[PDB]
């Protein structure tokens, strides 16, 4: 029924020919493989091999996202209960597996860089929603314009104080120091609107978001109003991608195993069947048979002692 | 043979597939008189009869296994002879370039097939003759030779199958031949057409596809300064256009849903590329239709829709 694939040299072919014949082989004709163009040394093969290393990276990039590691050392038999489950007894068509992992590979590149810049923006805007909120009450110059107010976050009022200590040498004391606690450090410097470069200077330098007006959103009045509804957009815009993403996984988590199982198996029939010159001087013999696929299960069992039983 | 062909128990005999053996014989007494000129011009009057009974043994043998050698087909002797004959049945009446053209729009539907027997057959007497077939409707001689190109590639994706094809490569000289040829033409005819003018054909008609330049970057980056009109008018009547489909002629029904996709990725790939088109979705409401298609049922839908509210988002917090 089902074509089986067996390599050894020949040395081994009657040993081989009597076990195999034990388990319920059936044709057992020895052969090369030359009488099977397409199955034989051809650039043909070669290119399914490179086929199956564009497939085996692809696996590892999904996985490493999904956070599931890797699981190995692999099933391909046909004797065990995952065996038949995993790896289908039928045929492998490479052109279906490589379309297969295509299309989530391009869906995984867009949902994970989306992750990142959608999240970003999110933690900044609800960071600087308190900030404009304290600032603007800190009042009569909320929507202000000939006043300058300096908003600013900083990891910790630590690094705040060496701040303080650049601009008390570097400036004067010509800023009113607030900090208020968050979850960070509000800090607050307030100043006129012609010295704003020199505080910049200071800020750019150890690593401190005081910017003169926080967020590009400001544009209702006041800003904060302007702020909240755009913390709005954010907060629902990331879940649904967190949703979408949570769906696939629970989706092709069982699904990459299978590929990969199926993928290994490929690899194996080519090898055996001799897609490169290499190991043709290392076994000679390739031979054909045939085997029922109410039987395939038995001859699995037994991987052979240097022989190869893994068939399709 | 043209009497024989209208008469009805030998014709009879043809349609039951049942009986692979008698079916056999009778498609290769034809195909035989075929490889004669003058019996092609009989037999195309036929060809309703006989045809749907061929293209339903080449589905027939894509259903089953190959995996045993039972009695029915599989890859067997019995089955690598009908599979052979009933395509190069096709093939011969296909040497005529008006008949291909016919065989193509009326047929289309069965037609498709042929790739998917490419693929799953590893023997290159199916796939030689499943690809040239596909390859002489596809040449420059059949007249409408665009139009057959065009149904194949939308409707059917041809193009894509025919790259997957490439890769495999099967040990035949002719095959390879075939296959790089048709990967070629496919490929090229709808790619050289000027891009403003695809965009603006299926905006009009608001029967908009995915095609391979909607899923291209480089084709959104020339069309953005040809839009410029009114502050990217042609822009806003997409926008104009996907809003109006949602709210009427409501949204979850079929029709609807394969417009909306294609035009939500085609709206996210010109936002990415030019800032200014921001305000273009907010004067037209376009920025609230957005938020509306995140919620609707089907899954490529709401992936276009997330990809679009994205890339708005992006831009808006710097």
């Amino acid at each position: 029924m089902a074509l089986v694939q067996f390599y050894i040299p020949q040395e081994i072919s009657r040993d081989s020919a009597y076990t195999l014949g034990q388990l319920g082989l059936v044709q057992f004709r020895d052969l090369n493989s030359k009488v099977r163009a397409f199955q034989r040394t051809f650039v043909n093969e070669i290119r399914r091999l490179d086929n199956v290393e564009r497939q085996y990276r692809y696996f590892y990039s999904l996985l490493k996202k999904h956070d599931i590691k890797l699981y190995e050392g692999d099933t391909d038999k046909y004797l065990d209960g995952s065996g038949e489950l995993y790896v289908p007894p039928s045929g492998s068509v490479i052109d279906d597996y490589v379309r297969n992992a295509s299309y989530l590979e391009e869906r995984l590149i867009q949902m994970e860089d989306a992750t990142d810049q959608i999240e970003v923006q999110k933690n900044d805007l609800e960071q600087y929603r308190f900030i404009l909120q304290s600032g603007d009450e800190f009042i009569a110059a909320a929507i202000g314009a000939s006043v300058n107010y300096v908003t600013g976050v900083i990891a910790r009022d630590k690094v705040a104080t060496l701040e303080q200590i650049l601009w008390r040498v570097l400036r004067g004391n010509l800023f009113f120091k607030t900090v208020e606690i968050e979850q960070n450090a509000f800090i607050v410097f307030s100043h006129g609107d012609l010295i704003i470069k020199r505080i910049r200077k200071i800020a750019e330098s150890l690593d401190a978001n005081l910017y003169d007006v926080d967020s590009s959103n400001e544009g209702r009045s006041q800003q904060l109003a302007k702020v909240n509804k755009n913390l709005s957009d954010l907060y629902t815009v990331l879940k649904t991608t967190s949703t979408t993403l949570e769906s696939e996984l629970y989706a092709i988590a069982k699904e990459l195993d299978s590929w990969f199982q199926d993928v290994t198996r490929e690899k194996a029939i080519f090898e055996i069947l001799n897609k490169s010159n290499y190991d043709t001087n290392r076994k000679i013999l390739i031979a054909e048979g045939w085997i029922p696929r109410d039987e395939l299960a038995t001859l699995q069992a037994r991987l052979g002692e240097m022989i190869a039983r893994l068939g399709i | 043979v043209e009497k024989l062909l209208k008469n009805n128990n030998l014709i009879n005999i043809l349609q039951n597939i049942e009986q692979m053996d008698t079916c056999y014989v009778c498609i290769r007494l034809l195909q035989e008189l075929a490889v004669i000129p003058e019996y092609r011009d009989v037999i195309w009057l036929h060809e309703k009869k006989f045809m749907p009974t061929l293209f339903k043994i080449l589905q027939r043998a894509t259903d089953s296994q190959l995996a045993t050698r039972i009695v029915a087909t599989n890859s067997n002797h019995l089955g690598i002879q009908l599979q052979y004959h009933s395509l190069l049945l096709i093939w011969l009446l296909t040497f005529n370039p008006v008949f291909a053209n016919e065989l193509v729009q009326k047929y289309l539907s069965d037609f498709l097939d042929l790739l998917k027997l490419v693929k799953i057959t590893i023997k290159e007497k199916v796939s030689r003759l499943c690809i040239s077939i596909i390859l002489q409707c596809c040449s420059t001689r059949v007249k409408q030779h665009k139009k057959v190109i065009k149904q194949l590639l939308l409707l059917g994706n041809a193009l894509p199958t025919v790259q997957s094809l490439s890769e495999r490569k099967y040990s035949d000289e002719e095959l390879r031949q075939d296959i790089s040829n048709l990967k070629e033409i496919l490929e090229n005819e709808y790619q050289e057409l000027t891009s403003f003018d695809e965009y603006v054909a299926e905006l009009d008609s608001k029967l908009l596809c995915w095609s391979p330049p909607h899923v291209d970057n480089g084709f959104w980056s020339d069309n953005i300064d040809e839009f410029k009109k009114d502050n990217y008018k042609i822009f806003r009547q997409l926008i104009e256009l996907l809003q109006a489909k949602v709210r009427n002629g409501d949204v979850n029904a079929k029709q609807e849903k394969i417009i909306i996709q294609v035009a939500l990725n085609d709206i996210t790939h010109v936002v990415e590329l030019l800032p200014e088109s921001i305000d273009v979705l907010d004067k037209t409401g376009g920025k609230a239709d957005i938020m509306e298609l995140l919620n609707h049922s089907d899954s490529r839908v709401k992936y276009e829709a997330l990809k679009a509210t994205q890339a708005i988002i992006g831009y808006t917090f710097k």
